[PDB]
């Protein structure tokens, strides 16, 4: 259901959005770090990007 | 899927829907590295600021990197604010 | 000699004054800056996290030791790391205290006048 | 200034990219950022590069592993970074030589000649399978280490060829 992907420039995390509502960060090869929402509802996310300070 | 390299902002990677990806020059198109994909077609793929990380990602949540084994590391950097212990 | 073990109320009661002074105001019960996409979102979340911490059977059981432990810690303003869940996989934020202090006093002052 | 790498290749090419460049010093570790900033109507050589690493010590480490070996005729030049208060930093001139010895390289040149005077740019005409072309430009930070190397031995006799001012 994964619908948007980006990195972070400062860690080994992955930043994924499924089709459930969420946005998650991921450790190396098979481990998650966080999964939060900044999303209202419906589908999760159009797109994801990295930044100097955080994740948009 | 056409994406310029981060450290090499003219050299790109070009990849199809099934995954015929090629590390390819901008200037000399003869210098192609046509890495085939012996697996299923893709949704998306991402990059390597450390230059040695293939991330193929479908809806399966199973990554694999194909490059030579320069590092035992995954991504670029190693400063996590809750690194292995909150 | 007996009044020695009674004094830890007034700071605590002012903490509850600041706490339940603005928690569920009817204009702010349903609005933009208090949803999961809203601004002051986890100030709700930790709030009842203490107050409805489920057991191994899922029963929200107090264990007021842990409650007042957390209460003095949040009252302090020190820098910690805090796991938080819905229970399920959403809105998890690992945070410290002094920014929570700052948003609390900011919201209180904004409520107090403009 | 320039406490970091700032590793400055000059005397550039029109139409050879940084591809094989990054191919060669791949296994060294610290390769931070490589870029030639450019003009707008300009697909010819202009004359400033930035093979930037993290610190200066990574540049010296890149020297100390292996440096100045011939591939594609180009040799990577070192950090200069020297602007309008440097009217004569590397422009305080050089000995210009007619009839250098025809085996004069740059590496053994500065190796034996690190004693008297520090050579900045040994702009030496070496071509066609190990032959210094007689004319060269041994270049310094001043014109004092130049006179030091001249008054020591302005060249010497190893196969007899003294060099020129």
């Amino acid at each position: 259901e994964i619908t948007a992907i980006s990195f972070d420039e400062k860690a080994n995390l992955i930043w994924s959005g499924d089709s459930y509502g969420c946005i998650s960060s991921y450790d190396p090869t098979f481990q998650l770090y966080t999964r939060y929402r900044g999303h209202i509802g419906g589908n999760s996310v159009k797109d994801i990007l990295s930044h100097r300070d955080g994740i948009l | 899927f056409v994406q310029l390299h981060p450290l090499l902002p003219t050299v790109m990677i070009v990849a199809s829907s099934s995954g015929s990806f090629d590390f390819i020059d901008l200037s000399n198109p003869t210098l192609r590295t046509q890495y085939v994909h012996p697996c299923q077609s893709i949704k998306k793929l991402c990059l390597s600021p450390n230059g040695d990380v293939l991330g193929i990602l479908e809806a399966d949540n199973h990554l694999d990197t194909w490059r030579r084994s320069s590092n035992n590391m995954g991504m670029f950097t190693n400063t996590p604010e809750m690194l292995a212990y909150p | 000699s007996v009044l020695s073990r009674e004094l830890e109320n007034g700071r605590l009661f002012r903490l509850v004054n600041k706490l339940n002074c603005i928690f569920g105001r009817i204009e702010s019960r349903i609005d933009i800056n208090w949803s999961e996409s809203g601004t002051k979102f986890p100030i709700i979340l930790f709030y009842d996290y203490v107050f409805h911490q489920v057991d191994s059977n899922g029963k929200p059981i107090m264990d007021l030791t842990h409650v007042l432990r957390c209460l003095n810690k949040l009252d302090a303003g020190i820098q910690e790391k805090l796991m938080l869940v819905t229970p399920d996989e959403l809105n998890c934020i690992i945070i410290s205290y002094k920014q929570l202090k700052d948003l609390i006093e900011s919201t209180f002052r904004s409520i107090t006048q403009a | 200034e320039n406490s970091s790498a700032s590793l400055y290749v000059g005397d550039l090419e029109p139409s050879v990219s940084e591809a094989h460049l990054y191919d060669i010093f791949s296994p060294i570790g610290s390769v931070s950022s490589i870029r030639v900033c450019r003009d707008a109507i300009t697909k010819t050589s202009l004359g400033y590069a930035y093979v930037n690493f993290n610190d200066h010590e990574a540049g010296r480490k890149a020297i100390e592993q292996l440096n100045y070996t011939p591939i594609k005729g180009r040799l990577c030049r070192i950090m200069w970074s020297q602007r309008d208060p440097s009217l004569r930093k590397k422009g305080s001139g050089n000995i210009f030589i007619k009839n250098l010895h025809p085996d004069i390289d740059n590496k053994a040149l500065y190796d034996t000649f690190s004693v008297f005077g520090d050579i900045l740019s040994s702009k030496i005409a070496t071509d066609e399978n190990g032959k210094s072309k007689g004319f060269g430009f041994v270049h310094f930070e001043e014109e004092g280490a130049a006179k030091e190397a001249i008054d020591a031995l302005n060249g010497m006799l190893l196969n007899g060829q003294e060099i020129y001012v």
